[PDB]
DNA sequence: ATCAATATCCACGTGCCAGTTATACCAAAAGTGTATTTGGAAACTCCTAACTGAAAAGGCATGTTCACGTGAATTCACGTGAACATGCCTTTTCAGTTAGGAGTTTCCAAATACACTTTTGGTATAACTGGCACGTGGATATTGAT
DNA sequence: ATCAATATCCACGTGCCAGTTATACCAAAAGTGTATTTGGAAACTCCTAACTGAAAAGGCATGTTCACGTGAATTCACGTGAACATGCCTTTTCAGTTAGGAGTTTCCAAATACACTTTTGGTATAACTGGCACGTGGATATTGAT
């Protein structure tokens, strides 16, 4: 009786909606405490301007997202749909950022 | 006078990381993703916050600033707009 | 009667600000008149073409205002504008809606 | 005591704005993606300019020289009406003293 | 009678000889004549000097050869072991040369 | 005998590049997808430095043209003056 | 009545003062002084850029510095750095 | 009369780089302090690539540095590869690398 | 496993050219010594915005259950690159004639450089409103069970 | 095909803040006009090195045989998606404290600017030689068939 989609239709659903959308999509808290322990642990007594936050915040999503869609195309390359880390590691590698 | 800091990279939690690669169109996503997406978001925050953090150090500055991580992001390779020229 | 260089020349970017920018910066020792008008006009078109791509974007999604997304699919729209671009990231800017097609049911 | 005055562009890109889009307004978000994207195409040109004229020594950065560092930056269509409304806008400039 | 070396020896051969050393794999003069068809296409009767051309062999092959790495790394990525014009396709496009 | 100055690029030679990338073995199609990815590779690299030929007002095309041209498109030469 | 400068006088020295029995071909002359050149360029654009962002009008050696921390990697910045105050200390007292 | 390249204690030209600093257009003053920091730095990374260079011609039992023996100096120590990652030796070649998965048995 | 065909180092000797060496000018820098100008380090004070905190709310994160469809494993047939021998034509290696690179020199249109006047752009406060975010229900499209 | 369950598209109605507008202040640029400096276009002439031509060598094209790697097909275990219950941690809005950014002023150590002196680096002709390319025989390693 209960309703169920099947595998991979809310994923495709999901894809449409945050394709449609521009808002940040990694929290904010959780963020801004990560960019202040790697910035203590590399000069300490330090202060940012919100917007130096998100300045920040704005160019990681854009760097993950992009690395995604280099990551899809791997998998989707070698008949998969499911990325691996090891899709990660050659978009990387040809990328030149792991060479 | 502040709470020590450690262990954050946690805090950039599962369904965030599964949002950011559907908006990378992405359908399906292996279990171990999520540590290896963790471990490159740290290489790549370390690498502008360490240049961004050097400007800042060169200006005799104790704040920083965003034209800091413009100019960071920038010799990156990174450019961005929207936070100053 | 002062008439600025900038209507002078028949635009409507600061053609004597660009001027100072040249010098200022360190560019070459010695600038001629030309380079700032030139440059300036070059500005301004580039600036036109933008602004031409993002308002039609603006209009398709039945908004009066420009905002961050529509420029960015204007520029991802258009070819030699995302080939200038290519390295850039837009503030607020998002993807283009991009599906690919293996992923699609049945 | 009083702020230093911030120049920007958002003046003339608000003016190219109307000409193109009369009845469009534009936000301070977008307008601030515009002023990025005017001081970095002017770095680019002037920047290639200036390794133009020193490739030649040549100590003066002029007209031609900025033509030829649009000809090298920008692509195909789009550099070649920029070249048209910068010589334009350069031969106006001549006659009009 | 004849001997013959199994499919994969020679080529595995090849490959230790040519990444030992170190001299150009095109041919000059049909090099030579390729890059004055393509300076004709663009501005007529142009001459080059002899280090001119020999300076775009140098960066051509380098092209080509890096090229052919990542394009190995794809196949090896598709369990392949032949490089097809799809492993070209997805390096080229992952650099950020193509699309 | 007439042919296209493209194929001076022969089919050994593109090989022989493929063997010092460490490829083992190769597809038929992989010739003439290496041709045209050598073609547009030498067109953007030509196109600039013809264009910094032009803007010195000379007629011949130098090592120093080239090299400026490679490190426009980041592929930085060494060894050919500057 | 022509000149034309490089570092081939120096990139000997150098390789004298390290490898006293070894010498250099000429393209490996060459590439020694492309890589001198290169590497210049980048680190006195990065000074300008670093003058610039900063409002100043000189050069100095911290430009210098802080350019050489941005564009060389880990243990090649510590020992570019020590090498540089090295020889700006023993220049001052001299 | 002493040259400040023997005042400072390098084999570099301290007073051609602040030449070229001035006539580069990098801003229009220079101390005295950046010529002789930057000829310095230029003559250390110059020695590190030349010991790593010397070091591949001995192992190749020669005695004159060719470009081979600079591209694999450069190739093999990490930090300078990264440095250079973005620049092509000419008459430079490869490394020797064969993918494990083609090889047999 | 024993072999035979093939490739692959290795030690030695050979001429040859590019590398090393040295010498002589010498203009071009580089250094010196003077007078001159100025950026920016230092005091101080102003004041923006970053940090801190409290407290309430609900938007998400966490973790578990469960089923299904994907990835990995395995088989198998056939067709396409690899290997190899052969036949030969294009590439490679040398000569003597001028296009054009590059130097020198004059001098004019064009640049900087000052002082002075003029007004355009930026900040600001007050003022204003309609564009857009948010909330809602309702009609429609899609999906999965049947 | 029929069906309900679920999400989605879309127009309507709502307050609020960001964006547009207008006023004045005004110092900060920008334009104007004079005298001054100088780069680089233009002649001209010198001279590298790029083109043309003809003759010799080994790498390219073709065609044949077959081994094996590729794609297609089939199975199965389990890991990943989907749903939900649970509740915590982020979001939101306000307030006040002060660090430190940023402005202004003063003033000196250090820069530029000339003329002048000193020598170092580059070129060139002539010279020099030993390091490396290249050839060889002959010993070992590798590879593949039996
Ligand atoms: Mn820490
Ligand atoms: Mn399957
Ligand atoms: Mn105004
Ligand atoms: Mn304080």
């Amino acid at each position: 009786k209960p309703h169920r989609y099947r595998p991979g239709t809310v994923a495709l659903r999901e894809i449409r909606r945050y394709q449609k959308s521009t808002e940040l999509l990694i929290r904010k808290l959780p963020f801004q405490r990560l960019v202040r322990e790697i910035a203590q642990d590399f000069k300490t007594d330090l202060r940012f301007q919100s917007s130096a936050v998100m300045a920040l915040q704005e160019a990681c999503e854009a760097y993950l997202v992009g690395l995604f869609e280099d990551t899809n195309l791997c998998a989707i390359h070698a008949k998969r749909v499911t990325i691996m880390p090891k899709d990660i590691q050659l978009a990387r590698r040809i990328r030149g950022e792991r060479a | 006078h502040r709470k020590v800091l450690r262990d954050n990279i946690q805090g950039i939690t599962k369904p965030a990381i599964r949002r950011l690669a559907r908006r990378g169109g992405v359908k399906r996503i292996s279990g171990l993703i999520y540590e290896e997406t963790r471990g490159v978001l740290k290489v790549f925050l370390e690498n502008v916050i360490r240049d961004a953090v050097t400007y800042t150090e060169h200006a005799k500055r104790k704040t920083v600033t965003a034209m800091d991580v413009v100019y960071a992001l920038k010799r990156q390779g990174r450019t961005l707009y929207g936070f100053g020229g | 009667k002062a008439k600025t260089r900038s209507s002078r020349a028949g635009l409507q970017f600061p053609v004597g600000r660009v001027h100072r920018l040249l010098r200022k910066g360190n560019y070459s020792e010695r600038v001629g008149a030309g380079a700032p008008v030139y440059l300036a006009a070059v500005l301004e078109y580039l600036t036109a073409e933008i602004l031409e791509l993002a308002g039609n974007a603006a209009r398709d999604n039945k908004k009066t205002r420009i905002i961050p997304r529509h420029l960015q699919l204007a520029i991802r729209n258009d070819e030699e504008l995302n080939k200038l671009l290519g390295r850039v990231t837009i503030a607020q800017g998002g993807v283009l809606p991009n599906i690919q097609a293996v992923l699609l049911p049945k | 005591r009083k702020r230093s005055r911030k120049e920007s562009y958002s003046i003339y890109v608000y003016k190219v704005l109307k000409q193109v889009h009369p009845d469009t307004g534009i936000s301070s978000k977008a307008m601030g993606i515009m002023n990025s994207f005017v001081n970095d195409i002017f770095e680019r040109i002037a920047g290639e300019a200036s390794r133009l004229a020193h490739y030649n020594k040549r100590s003066t950065i002029t007209s031609r020289e900025i033509q030829t560092a649009v000809r090298l930056l920008l692509p195909g269509e789009l550099a070649k009406h920029a070249v048209s409304e910068g010589t334009k806008a350069v031969t106006k400039y001549t006659s009009a003293k």
